[PDB]
């Protein structure tokens, strides 16, 4: 069965039947100043494409909805603001496609750098509404101000078989092919400064890579579509 | 049960952070130390399965002290007495033994002779944010987070200098008191490059075999 | 004054002591507590997490994604072993530095079973059947598809099952804890057999790969901390 | 005797201590206290009573009571600033030295609102109105009395008031307490330009002037006791 | 809240208010201080908030010593033990090491030998007045107001010379306790030039900017 | 603080004293007791029991 969403004046459909992991127990809440709800939309970014030698790809989240509609004009707008997600990825791929991926939002996701002095420059560390991909290579040190993308230490000097620790659903095209991740807002701070500061880190990492035989599409395209969720911003008015 | 893998159990241990040494004969002879949680890498693997800690500071301190070469004929020093200043975050700060942050009112610090037992004082959390942060994914700098700020520790011996030069050396025990954390965190698999960074160098994901079958 | 007298250890400074200090900024006034979602109370919630275990070692893989990909494809002849190492959480390598293999070694002795999952991520349209063998320590490790049969097993269908999941029990000299690291000792093994080849349809490709994930499944618990020996 | 244990740090001297400590003059008995008129609980009593704000620092006028005045006058073109300082009050300079300043100088971080007060000291007969802007930290100043009107303002007319108050917000990165002093942050500022300009009859100077008047408002608080940085 | 603004948390901070030293060869070598809140320039302004202040009296003693120049073959002086005598207003004062003023009964004095804690008392509110004054505008000389005098304190060695002149010094440590204040005033501007009066050199109201617009 | 005052030998270590000591592994958490056969609760009970005797000792 499939059940269509309309948020807004948008509208997507899902598999009835989809299974939804919540970030840690916790549902987006208002904080116990000024919220939005014509932010209530689904942003459908664009679509990557999955191929034999993906290595990954990965956005970090508020960056990623600053060039959207009113989403992005109250990040400009307001110095201040909170918001939880709902992130929605699917593949499109046919029964004679086989591969398995990893779907992670990553809380904090601070990154290296290839040059140990020194740490990523903005560009590197996202790209928007761009996505940013791993390697399955070593970034070399001569390069100054990149990012470490070697997939196997997911660019954080960890294991990256452990990153199921971080709220997780596993696409594997032979079983599913869509995950839905609801992400509460989690900071130090109940308020902080969307453009200085990314507070989750969405990653798509292919752990078994994908195959098909010839004649079959040699891609299979992800859609990643990101609901904020209780976005609320500081008041601009005399007391 | 399971009592001794709790977050208390497994982080509220005592351990040697800092260690330095400053002599009675030099203007300079003052110790300091940042308080920070990555100085030690076992004890920074250890708060970094997390996000987000808040916890209070114990902290212990251990001097001794050794006689330096001198030329009088006879050496009779009295019992040494030593100042521990905690500058809070903010708080001025010294340059020399004889300068005036040592007689802050608002820097509170501890006198304590030798003989006794160790001196030992506590600071609470003491941050304007909610929790301390171990990560930080953002800009102030890429990921400092200057809302860590834990202050600052400075030793001086108060004794005069007598007929002959005395080195002491201090050494600062370090114990999260009531800690909470959140957001568990992968442990971190590469070896730690910089103090200041997450910086690594790519290394296997772990120890290898010769096949996959035994 | 009231008359007192000092016992032995009485100016002493016990690294391990648990006494009242005092406070070198009282009536400062910390900020309040928020609530933050995640609260960890246990390192064991951590050791009941789900993480993919690197089987395929092989040093030219652990530098890769490879080494969590577990070969699958059709041979001629049939009993081949899949896979296969010891159960030992802590020393080995393939469970070393899993989610419970970190949480381990930070202890000297722990007691509970080990939860092994494998997920099949070959074609929706492949088939076949895999044994899926248990050794208890002692018992050697099967040498044949037969041998392995005989013993404690699970035949697991890839064409009805996507995924197997075994709960390895405890089984220790009586002792309630064991050694983290051990010396020599009965291990345990797990091994993986083709009781048939993989069967494919035309235009679909033989060559699969499988995944594997460990956990603590039954009551898991630690004793005696110490240094993790991963740490320089 | 009574066994006893001496902890670490028993006979060290923490300058924060809060111990009983022995008279020296026992039996002194001491001038029993009267009651005298404004008795002080806190400090922050001291930081909600207006005071006078040196908006015009002009080096020129720093020694003089200019330094208070904001100078008003009939000009050819409208729409000009009338004055404009940051809403840093402890950092800037304007609100440095005022009441409410003085006491943020003594901690580290603080909170609440900020109260503006504007008193036009010029004729009775004099009219006019002025647009008194505030900018949320973030935003730029306004360049123009357009800018300024499509922002949260408040048209002020003196012609039928005398006096104005604003209570700034608060507005914080959900840290309840803020830093007293400041390292280039968004900081908020508050701006006054001519709406109109002054009207006056004949006989009637037009060059009139504009006091400002500071305050805590809302549940103002501080923390960390310092030193303040105006003694040598 | 703002439990840290208050009065009491505002004022009860120790303070090093004196520091002087002497030696036990001289015969004059003894330390005075008469006791006055118009010593260190960061009390005082903080006590200058208020036109009248009611308070108790806790100070500790922070001493130590260190070894002069001797011809002795071998020094072997033993532990040290100071005297602190407090002279309540109106009692004997001493000139020497030696003199009646140290006998005095009335004096309280404390006996303190070096390596234990440092040595504490405490002196109430010991006016005639109800209340101390920070300002006093008339005459008793302009604006001294002699029913502020809180006594003097004195300190000396109590042990003989030895084989060796022994050098110590005394650092005072002040912390008003049980504070209440009255009539509150501007905080002072101007930079003080003398302990004794409240004469002023005249000075900016603040800090300058170029314009009156940004 | 609280006044006291220190009787002859406290500071001494006396081989028979019974005081409370700090314990250096607190929070080690102990293996429980099982039930062991034999168990023995005084010396006497060893003492009761028939052994031979060597009267030929020659």
């Amino acid at each position: 069965r499939v059940r269509s969403i309309t948020l807004g004046n948008s509208t997507i459909t899902t598999q009835e039947c989809a299974n939804v992991v919540v970030g840690y127990g916790v549902w987006p809440e208002y904080l116990k100043t000024q919220p939005d709800v014509a932010t209530c939309r689904f942003y459908t970014l664009e679509s990557v494409q999955w191929m034999k030698n993906s290595a990954g790809w990965w956005w970090k989240l508020p960056d990623a909805l600053s060039q959207m509609g009113l989403f992005g004009q109250n990040m400009q707008y307001h110095y201040l603001g909170r918001t939880g997600y709902t992130i929605h990825v699917q593949c499109n791929a046919s029964k004679f496609h086989q591969g398995c991926l990893l779907v992670v939002c990553v809380p904090e996701a601070e990154m290296g750098c290839s040059n140990l002095n020194n740490t990523p420059e903005f560009a590197e560390l996202s790209g928007g509404d761009t996505a940013r991909m791993f390697t399955d290579t070593q970034i070399g040190e001569t390069n100054s101000k990149k990012v470490q993308t070697a997939v196997w230490n997911a660019g954080m000097g960890v294991g990256v078989g452990n990153l199921t620790i971080y709220p997780h659903q596993w696409i594997n095209l032979r079983t599913n092919n869509s995950a839905t991740i609801v992400m509460p807002y989690i900071n130090s701070v109940p308020m902080d400064n969307m453009f200085r500061h990314n507070n989750l880190t969405l990653m798509i990492i292919p752990f078994v890579p994908l195959n098909y035989s010839e004649g079959s599409s040699p891609y299979v395209p992800i859609t990643v579509t990101i609901a904020p969720m209780c976005a609320e911003y500081n008041g601009l008015r005399l007391a | 049960s399971r009592s001794e893998s709790s977050i208390e159990n497994f982080l509220c241990r005592a351990a040697c952070v800092y260690y330095a040494t400053y002599t009675n004969n030099s203007e300079k002879g003052y110790a300091e130390w940042v308080i920070n949680t990555r100085q030690v890498a076992q004890l920074r693997r250890k708060l970094e399965l997390f996000t987000y800690l808040r916890f209070d500071l114990e902290l212990t301190f251990v001097i001794t002290s050794a006689q330096q070469p001198s030329t009088a004929t006879s050496v009779d020093a009295p019992v040494q007495t030593h100042q521990i200043m905690y500058v809070p975050p903010g708080g001025p700060v010294p340059t020399k033994v004889t300068d005036y942050a040592w007689q802050t009112s608002t820097n509170p610090s501890v006198f304590w002779t030798e003989g006794n037992a160790p001196p030992r004082m506590s600071i609470p959390f003491i941050s304007i944010g909610n929790a301390y942060s171990c990560f930080y994914d953002g800009w102030t700098v890429y990921g400092i987070n200057t809302l860590n700020n834990m202050g600052t520790l400075y030793m001086r011996h108060v004794n005069e200098a007598g007929q002959g030069p005395i080195k002491s050396t201090v050494r600062i025990y370090f114990k999260p008191k009531h800690v909470k954390a959140w957001v568990p965190r992968p442990p971190r698999l590469c070896q730690y490059e910089k103090q200041k960074n997450v910086n690594f160098t790519p290394t296997g994901v772990t120890t290898t075999r010769v096949g996959i079958t035994t | 004054g009231l008359p007192v007298m000092t016992t032995p250890g009485s100016t002493q400074f016990l690294t391990s002591d648990d006494f009242q200090s005092p406070s070198a900024m009282p009536q400062f006034d910390v900020t309040p507590e928020m609530q933050i979602p995640g609260r960890v109370n246990n390192l064991m919630e951590i050791a009941e997490v789900d993480s993919v275990v690197p089987v395929n070692n092989t040093e030219a893989n652990v530098n890769s994604l490879k080494a969590y990909q577990i070969p699958v494809q059709s041979n001629s002849d049939n009993g081949k072993q899949v896979f296969g190492f010891p159960l030992q959480p802590g020393a080995n390598g393939v469970l070393n530095r899993t989610l419970l293999g970190e949480i381990l070694n930070y202890y000297t002795h722990w007691s509970g079973s080990i939860k092994l999952t494998f997920m099949f991520c070959g074609s929706a349209m492949a088939t076949g059947k895999f044994l899926l063998a248990y050794s208890p320590p002692g018992a050697g490790v099967p040498k044949n598809r037969k041998d392995a049969m005989l013993g404690t097993h699970v035949i697991w269908d890839v064409g009805l099952q996507s995924s197997c999941v075994l709960c390895v029990p405890w089984i220790s000299q009586t002792h309630y804890r064991y050694v983290v690291e051990d010396e020599y000792t009965a291990a345990g093994y797990i091994t993986c057999w083709y009781q048939t080849n993989i069967v494919v349809p035309a235009d679909v490709q033989s060559s699969c790969d499988i995944l594997c994930f460990v956990s603590a499944c039954n009551d898991f618990s630690v004793r005696m901390l110490k240094d993790t020996p991963f740490i320089r």
